């Protein structure tokens, strides 16, 4: 019988599941990366790093 | 709203407070009104208990019957008290209470 | 009951996945995967190559954990 | 009385190009959220990418056997597209920037939104497939279910303003937006508009419709694209409805008589694009939502709660004699 | 403010009790603690108690229920006629719901929605009697109509119940559309939806002096819709099939509870909204046809429910005789006939439900019933004779006074057709008698004993039927007061 | 006061024409009850919206009487929806 | 003369609904559409009469008729799907 | 002339409803009948009912029918030479002129409020009936 | 700084949304000579008709 | 709006009486035969006057 | 008859109906003031005025 | 007492409890607060 029956904690849980606190917290994380610098490279002009041991032609 | 409480067939008996407020007619309940309220509620509770033994719900049926009986008895007592004040009923008590 | 089949080409199902499953209209009752679409034949090919020539087959088995299979082959040897 | 068609074209053509650039914005914003660039090579900043997409779609063979009565399949895109456009004939952009001035214009919007269900239904039925039709039907049921929440929230808004006219609704928000008091109602309306266009975590109905079938039906080259255009036009419309009702339609947001150079026509557009950005953000911030729990959610957390909000707003306004 | 609702307590209470019963049933039919209990008999007993309580509320408010009559004028107008009609309809509903309790547990039909729908249709009927306007009339008709459409197809295993429910649905929808189209033009040609002002714009000028093609044809369509509602010949397209297919308790509630309210409604419409004297003709021919065809068709039926259906049609014709002769005595005979027919129908359906315990289907199964259960055989024979109109019983008095009313207005053809239809009608009733006393079949069907509520109701009705002629004054006086209360 | 619907009609005709010219460019080059149930609930809770629409607009004119009548209507439909909820027919 | 045209159009819709419900005894689906057509024709009768007389009792009752129409359609299709479950 | 063509098209659609070949096209013409009817009401001057006809008839009833069909498979003479100029307009009453919605709601919930509750009871009957019959839940 | 590329399509769609309204406003003003009134009631249309008639007479 | 209508109502009355006398002289002009025509009379037996009816229901919306 | 107008002011035929009803309220025979009933009925439909205009148009037509 | 069952119900059903609370507020304001401010 999983119980969380306490007057104060029922209010605290019933607000988080009603005002989407988890959703807002997971939503504000993407906005942090929206303004962050990107990690891509324009391939034809800039090449990705390699190693002296690379296996090619 | 425009409300006019005028019966088609006028009261044959003396009228007191032709438009009685809810609180006063609730406070006008005589011993007969309380007795009929009590007997209606008791009959309803007994029927609720007796009927709800085959399904097994013995207490919830009691509560449902009690609610129904309380509502019905209160409506009946209120109707009798109002008709007494409105003058439709014999109302020999509060006609004397009005004088004093 | 109808028996529709999978095989989506986008990498949702990791590709090369064929799934013939019977449902009860909305609820699936039995799913029978049809493996073999990627049976290259490594087990038969290993027998034809030296213990060193057969090492890179183990990179091509579980191609997200390449050094995990090489570990097992090296430990066996 | 010959001036109307010019206005009609001036409303239609920018809508189509805005839909194209909204697709571009979707791609670009999802790229930026995931630390990418998105379409950058074509044009200057990807601005010519939708044009290349359109010219590529036109320059392809059309797969149009239609394997059916040849009529119902070509009328569903027409119906959904004409509905998603005629819903735009009542929007009060700034003050006279409105095509039609319906004295109701809100029950009209509700009716137009409700009528936009037959298009997908007859698309699924005409498309002779044993799962595409079923998926279209589930999507229709989802839109139908969230229509009642949309309507209750519209009633909540209409109680405060007191008149159905859309222009008067914005006119009534001189004091405050209606978004400050009705913020839970604003969230509910956003979620309902998000779930009623299959453009959300509330998306799975159509998502599985292609996963298990691959759209092995009569897929016209760009005749199918009218569904996509109508869906994105509905996106824009239901993005603008939120800033008509809960935000100030064209009124300045927080402004002293200093930033009066700019007109009210762009105060509306900035809020519309903010809500579109929120749409894209919500899509690329949350996982998809199953249809089993989609229906249960839409029926058991929105109808009773929106009804309670209607009751509370009506009771509070009546008690203190604050009615219009 | 609140005291203006003293005239609606007999209805507000029944609505509140209906809601409470629905809530209790839905809450406690899905409880895992009690393992999904079969609370149909519980809900039925609570509903019977609620009906008794609202009957007590209605009976003791005779000086009341006429207060604030100006405020309620646009909605309804209740008076002495309405008071007695409601107080009798509610008693009939109580008896019907009481005699069907064993049906819930004998064949394991624990659906409490049946009882709540009975209660809510009864509330609709209570609205209908008080209804004093076309809009309220139509809405109160539609309440019971939809309740019965739902209830008829409740038993979803038998092809009879579903098909009969669908036929009832289609016929009732067509009748409602016809009636509503009739009311639409009467509104169009005069305005004045209210009955009080409809009886005043039509009394001014007779239809003979000048012809109004709108009011006449609207009245005709209203009459046609109402005759569809009571299933009066020739508007009897599927009524025997409805009564045969529908479950026995449903048919018990039908043909008593609906017909009383619809006949009160027709009285209110006929007395006020009809001054062209054109409804005499439509009632005349249709009642004659009902009489003749019921008498000639019930003799050819071999099942029981079909026979009761055609007997109901015949008695509807007998009662409709009272509409053709518009006088105080005509309405008195009509109401007395309705009362007696209601009692006899309750008794007959109690008989049918009693033998339903062993699935009685035809008329030959009740063979040699005087041996297994002689007293039930005597009761059934007495009820059948009361249907026949034999003098030393109730049912003869109703036919007697209906004939008196018919002869009072000079409709001498109505009396003759009534006599001949009675002569043929008694024949197949006695035919039912022979197979149940005299001839003994080789194979005997054994019926398990009855329960106390049905037996008590049956005994009360049987003693009422036999001993009615000893002391019939109260019914006659009630009916004379009711007939005069339509005007004063 | 109602001439503002002819613009809607002309807009609809022009939108249909635009749809036709859009579709013509390349040319110039089994049973579930739950669906019925959700449809019924939508119908029932759409009639209540059609009833709400006159109530909200004219709510100022009517004080403490129209509000309570609409509250009684809402209570009746709430009892209906509560019976709907417990019986099932509302989840999948 | 437009009241005459309105009334004749509504009456023809009414008789056409009667025509539809009378002919096909077995479709059970066209019957419901014909019933809806009858209700529609009567609603137009009431609304047109209300407009002509400048009286409001026509539009109130016309609006109330929609509840009956919707309830009848819902119950009709419920009974229809119950009936269809037996056969096929 | 707008009334004539609209009425004729509505009549044709209604005729084709009852003589249709398949239920799908019958429902499709059934929708067009209400579309034309709503247009006719809009011409009549009642905008509110004209849009309720979309919301209810072809918004919920038509959708319901389509869902079920998918599965389970003396006049004044036209002479008007001297009547378009004999229109007397009473300007009093044009000031503070209510719409079709305010007027209806003024007396729907206040004076004739019993019939409103009767319609609510009708809706409840429909809601209960649709459940009791069709809950298989197997 | 760097996120302006994502805001360019938003700016394009917003600008075309504002010219959406401005186009019909400028077209209606060009021929009618006035912007459109928010509330057209029977009284307002009555004065519009009477104003048109009196202007025509004058 | 309630302090503006008496002049608008006055000019409407002027226009209507002009049109009404024109129509009355037109009606008296056509009907010189068939004796028994009382030209223009109140069809209302009570004597109360109402505007001349037109066979156009709801004309003030288009 | 009811007195609730469409525009929200009053039924145009409500005053005539009330005059007729008030006359009938103290007139035990309907024939004495059937004139008011006729006035109310033809106020609803404008039958007599339309008949008169039809006669005028007939006088126009007979000149052919 | 009823408090334990009520609190357990609120814990399990947040949306229903919140809807009931807001509806109770919206029904309590015009039935209790309105008469007492009417009499000033
Ligand atoms: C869902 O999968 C799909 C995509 O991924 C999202 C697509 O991008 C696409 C591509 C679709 C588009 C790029 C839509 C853009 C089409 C156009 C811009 C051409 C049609 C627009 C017009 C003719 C209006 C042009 C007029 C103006 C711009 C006004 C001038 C002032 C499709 C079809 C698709 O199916
Ligand atoms: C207030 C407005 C109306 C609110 C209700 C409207 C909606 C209608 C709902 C009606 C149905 C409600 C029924 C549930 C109510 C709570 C049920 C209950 O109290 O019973 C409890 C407990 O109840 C009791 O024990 C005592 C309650 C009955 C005693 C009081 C009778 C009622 C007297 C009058 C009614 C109250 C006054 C009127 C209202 C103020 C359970 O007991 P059992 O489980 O049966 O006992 C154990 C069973 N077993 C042995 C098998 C394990
Ligand atoms: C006026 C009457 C008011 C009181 C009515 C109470 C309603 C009781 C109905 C109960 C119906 C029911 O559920 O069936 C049970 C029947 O209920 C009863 O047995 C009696 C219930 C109480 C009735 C009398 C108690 C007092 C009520 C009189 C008023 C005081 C089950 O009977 P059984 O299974 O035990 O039968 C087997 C039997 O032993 C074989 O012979
Ligand atoms: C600044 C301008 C911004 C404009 C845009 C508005 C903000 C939009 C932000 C959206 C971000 C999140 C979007 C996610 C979309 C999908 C999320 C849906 C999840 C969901 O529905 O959860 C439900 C609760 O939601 C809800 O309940 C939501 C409704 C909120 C209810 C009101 C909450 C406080 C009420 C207090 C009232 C105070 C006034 C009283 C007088 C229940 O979730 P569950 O499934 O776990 O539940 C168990 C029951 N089966």
């Amino acid at each position: 019988k999983e119980i969380s029956k306490d007057w104060n904690t029922v209010f605290e849980r019933s607000i988080n599941t009603l005002f989407l606190t988890e959703m807002v917290r997971g939503l504000s994380l993407t906005l942090k990366y929206f303004f962050d610098p990107k990690v891509t490279i324009n391939y034809p002009f800039e090449k990705g790093p390699l190693s002296p041991r690379f296996r090619g032609e | 709203m425009n409300t006019d409480i005028t019966a088609l067939e006028k009261a044959q008996y003396p009228v007191v407070d032709r438009n009685p407020a809810f609180t006063k007619v609730v406070g006008n309940f005589s011993t007969l009104d309380y007795l009929r309220f009590s007997t209606i509620t008791g009959i309803s509770v007994t029927v609720g208990y007796l009927s709800g033994i085959k399904p097994g719900i013995k207490g919830p049926s009691m509560v449902t019957g009690g609610l129904i009986g309380l509502m019905g008895g209160f409506m009946y007592a209120y109707q009798n008290s109002a008709g007494r004040l409105m003058g439709f009923f014999p109302n020999d008590g509060e006609v004397a209470s009005y004088q004093k | 009951n109808f028996t529709l089949n999978f095989g989506p080409q986008h990498p949702a199902a990791h590709g090369v996945l064929r799934l013939v499953l019977e449902m009860n209209g909305e609820v699936v009752e039995r799913a029978e995967p049809h493996i073999g679409l990627l049976h290259r034949g490594t087990e038969k090919l290993i027998e034809y190559k030296t213990y060193l020539q057969a090492l890179p087959y183990f990179d091509r088995l579980d191609y997200v954990s390449m050094m995990a299979q090489e570990h097992a082959y090296s430990l066996a040897v | 009385y010959i001036a109307v068609p010019a206005e009609i074209l001036g409303i239609i053509l920018p809508l189509l190009l805005g839909v194209a650039f909204l697709v571009l914005a979707e791609r670009k914003v999802m790229a930026f959220v995931q630390r990418r660039k998105g379409p950058d090579v074509v044009g200057s900043f990807g601005l010519l990418q939708p044009l290349a997409d359109g010219l590529k779609l036109i320059l392809k063979e059309p797969i149009s056997p239609s394997s059916a009565n040849f009529f119902l399949f070509r009328m569903a895109p027409v119906a959904t597209f004409m509905l998603s456009l005629v819903a735009w004939a009542v929007v009060p952009f700034d003050y006279g920037m409105v095509l039609s001035d319906l004295n109701i214009g809100l029950l009209y919007l509700f009716a137009i939104s409700s009528l936009g269900v037959y298009g997908i239904i007859i698309a699924g039925r005409s498309s002779n497939s044993k799962y595409a039709f079923l998926g279209a039907l589930r999507s229709a049921a989802q839109m139908v279910s969230y229509e009642v929440s949309i309507g209750l929230i519209l009633i909540t808004v209409l109680i405060c303003v007191g008149s159905c006219n859309l222009s008067e609704i914005v006119m009534a928000q001189k004091q405050i937006w209606f978004g400050i008091p009705l913020f839970p109602v604003l969230v509910m309306f956003f979620i309902s508009c998000l779930a009623e266009t299959n453009r959300a975590p509330f998306d799975l109905p159509e998502a599985e419709a292609e996963l298990v079938a691959g759209y092995n039906v009569e897929y016209s080259s760009m005749g199918f694209a009218l569904f996509f255009l109508g869906e994105y036009a509905n996106m824009i419309l239901m993005s603008g409805l939120c800033t008509l009702f809960f935000l100030g339609g064209w009124l300045p947001i927080l402004d002293l008589p200093i930033f009066k150079k700019i007109p009210g026509s762009i105060w509306f557009s900035i809020k519309v694009l903010f809500f579109l950005f929120l749409y894209i953000w919500v899509r690329a911030a949350f996982p998809r939502y199953r249809y089993d729990q989609l229906m249960g959610l839409g029926w058991k957390v929105f109808l009773p709660l929106s009804l309670a909000w209607v009751v509370s707003v009506s009771g509070l306004l009546v008690t203190f004699q604050w009615l219009p | 403010m609140f005291n203006l609702f003293l005239a609606v307590f007999p209805e507000i209470f029944i609505i509140n009790a209906t809601f409470i019963l629905l809530i209790h049933g839905v809450v406690f039919s899905t409880s895992k603690k009690y393992d999904y209990p079969p609370l149909a008999s519980n809900v039925g007993w609570l509903g019977l108690l609620s009906v008794l309580i609202t009957l007590l509320l209605l009976a003791a408010g005779a000086p009341l229920l006429t207060i604030a009559h100006l405020f309620w004028n646009n909605l309804f107008r209740r008076d002495n006629f309405t008071y007695f009609c409601q107080i009798f309809l509610l008693l009939s509903t109580a008896g019907t719901i009481s005699m069907c309790f064993d049906f819930f547990d004998q064949e394991r039909f624990d659906a409490f929605e049946f009882i709540v729908l009975i209660l809510l249709s009864t509330c609709g009927m209570l609205f209908m009697i008080s209804a004093y306007d076309l809009i309220a009339m139509y809405l109160a008709i539609e309440l019971q109509s939809l309740c019965f459409y739902v209830i008829a197809a409740s038993k979803r295993k038998s092809e009879f119940s579903t098909e009969a429910g669908l036929k009832y649905l289609i016929l009732g929808a067509f009748s409602s559309g016809i009636l509503l189209f009739g009311c639409s033009m009467i509104y169009g040609s005069t305005g004045a939806t209210h009955f009080d002002q409809l009886a005043k714009i039509l009394t001014g000028y007779e239809i003979t002096g000048a012809r109004s093609s709108g009011i006449f044809m609207g009245i005709l369509f209203i009459a046609v819709g109402f005759l569809f509602k009571i299933t009066a010949v020739p508007f009897h397209m599927w009524a025997p099939d409805i009564y045969e297919g529908s479950p026995t308790p449903v048919t018990a509630f039908l043909s008593i509870a609906p017909k009383i309210s619809i006949f009160a409604n027709i009285l209110r419409v006929f007395i006020y909204g009809s001054y062209g004297a054109t409804l005499q003709q439509i009632f005349f021919f249709c009642s004659i046809a009902s009489m003749i065809l019921g008498a000639l068709a019930a003799m050819a039926q071999t099942k029981v429910k079909r026979l009761l259906a055609y007997s109901s049609i015949g008695h509807v014709g007998y009662i409709c005789i009272g509409f053709s002769c518009g006088t105080i005595e005509g309405i008195q005979s009509l109401l007395i006939g309705i009362f007696i027919y209601a009692l006899m129908t309750m008794d007959a359906f109690a008989i049918v439900l009693a033998l339903r315990q062993t699935r009685v289907k035809y008329i030959a199964d009740l063979g040699a019933l005087a041996k297994t259960n002689p007293i039930l055989a005597i009761t059934f024979s007495i009820t059948m004779f009361s249907y026949a109109g034999i003098p030393p019983l109730a049912g003869f008095c109703s036919k007697f006074y209906l004939f008196f009313a018919a002869l009072g207005c000079g409709a001498y053809f109505l009396a003759l057709v009534g006599v001949v239809t009675s002569v043929i009608g008694c024949f197949y009733y006695i035919r039912l008698v022979k197979r149940m006393f005299f001839d003994t079949p080789r194979t005997w069907i054994l019926y398990e004993p009855m329960d106390r509520n049905k037996s008590l109701l049956l005994a009360m009705t049987s003693f009422f039927i036999t001993l009615f002629l000893l002391y019939p004054s109260p019914l006659f006086s009630v009916t004379h007061q009711m007939a005069l209360s339509l005007y004063l | 006061m109602m001439l503002e619907f002819a613009p809607i009609f002309i807009y609809l005709v022009i939108s249909l024409l635009v749809s036709l010219i859009l579709l013509g460019v390349p040319f110039l080059f089994r049973f579930d009850i739950r669906f019925y149930l959700v449809s019924i609930l939508f119908l029932i809770f759409d009639l209540e919206v059609t009833f709400f629409f006159p109530w909200a607009v004219s709510l100022n004119k009517i004080d403490l009487f129209g509000f309570w009548s609409m509250m009684a209507f809402l209570f009746i439909l709430t009892i209906g929806f509560l019976y709907e909820w417990k019986r099932g027919a509302l989840d999948w | 003369m437009d009241l005459i045209k309105y009334f004749t159009f509504s009456m023809i819709i009414f008789i056409l609904g009667i025509w539809g419900i009378l002919l096909n005894r077995r479709n059970i689906l066209i019957m419901l559409m014909s019933i809806e057509l009858m209700l529609l024709a009567v609603n137009l009768n009431f609304l047109v009469f209300s407009v002509s007389l400048d009286d409001m009792m026509g539009q109130v009752f016309a609006l109330l008729v929609l509840t009956v129409a919707a309830a009848e359609s819902a119950i009709g299709l419920a009974i229809f799907v119950i009936t269809f479950r037996v056969r096929g | 002339m707008i009334l004539s063509v609209l009425s004729s098209l509505a009549l044709v659609s209604g005729l084709m409803v009852v003589r249709a070949k398949n239920p799908v096209h019958s429902v499709l013409f059934f929708i067009l009948v209400f579309c034309d009817t709503s247009g006719l009401l809009l011409l009549l001057g009642l905008d509110f009912f004209a849009m309720i006809f979309l919301v209810v008839y072809i918004g919920a009833i038509a959708v319901l029918f389509l869902f079920v069909v998918m599965m389970f498979h003396i006049p004044l003479l036209p002479t008007q030479r001297n009547t378009t100029s004999l229109r007397y307009t009473v300007y009093a009453g044009k000031v503070r002129s209510w719409t079709n919605l305010e007027t209806l709601g003024n007396l729907l919930y206040t004076y004739y409020f019993v019939w409103f509750l009767v319609s609510s009871l009708i809706l409840l009957v429909a809601m209960i009936g649709a459940i009791v019959l069709t809950m298989h839940r197997t | 700084l760097v996120w302006l590329e994502a805001m360019l399509p938003l700016g394009i769609i917003g600008g075309m949304l504002c010219i959406m309204g401005n186009s019909q406003y400028y077209i209606h003003k060009a021929y009618h000579g006035r912007p459109k009134h928010i509330g057209h009631d029977e009284w307002d249309v009555a004065m519009e008709r009477r104003d048109k008639k009196v202007v025509e007479k004058a | 709006r309630r302090t503006i209508l008496p002049i608008l109502q006055a000019e409407e009355d002027e226009r209507f009486v002009s049109e009404w006398k024109k129509y009355l002289e037109y009606e008296a002009d056509v009907m010189k035969d068939v004796p028994g025509w009382k030209v223009g009379e109140n069809v209302y037996n009570s004597g109360r006057w109402m505007p001349p009816a037109t066979g156009e229901l709801r004309p003030d919306v288009w | 008859a009811s007195g609730w107008g469409i525009t929200g002011n009053k039924g145009r035929c409500y005053d005539f109906w009330m005059d007729f009803s008030e006359c009938m309220s103290h007139c035990r025979e309907p024939k004495d003031c059937t004139l008011l009933r006729e006035d109310y009925l033809e106020c609803l439909h404008h039958s007599k005025e339309f008949q008169r205009r039809n006669r005028i148009y007939k006088e126009e037509q007979r000149k052919l | 007492p009823v408090m334990e069952k009520l609190r357990m119900f609120v814990a399990q059903e947040p949306v229903v409890a919140a809807s009931c609370l807001i509806g109770g507020v919206g029904l309590f304001l015009p039935a209790v607060v309105r008469p007492i401010l009417d009499s000033l």
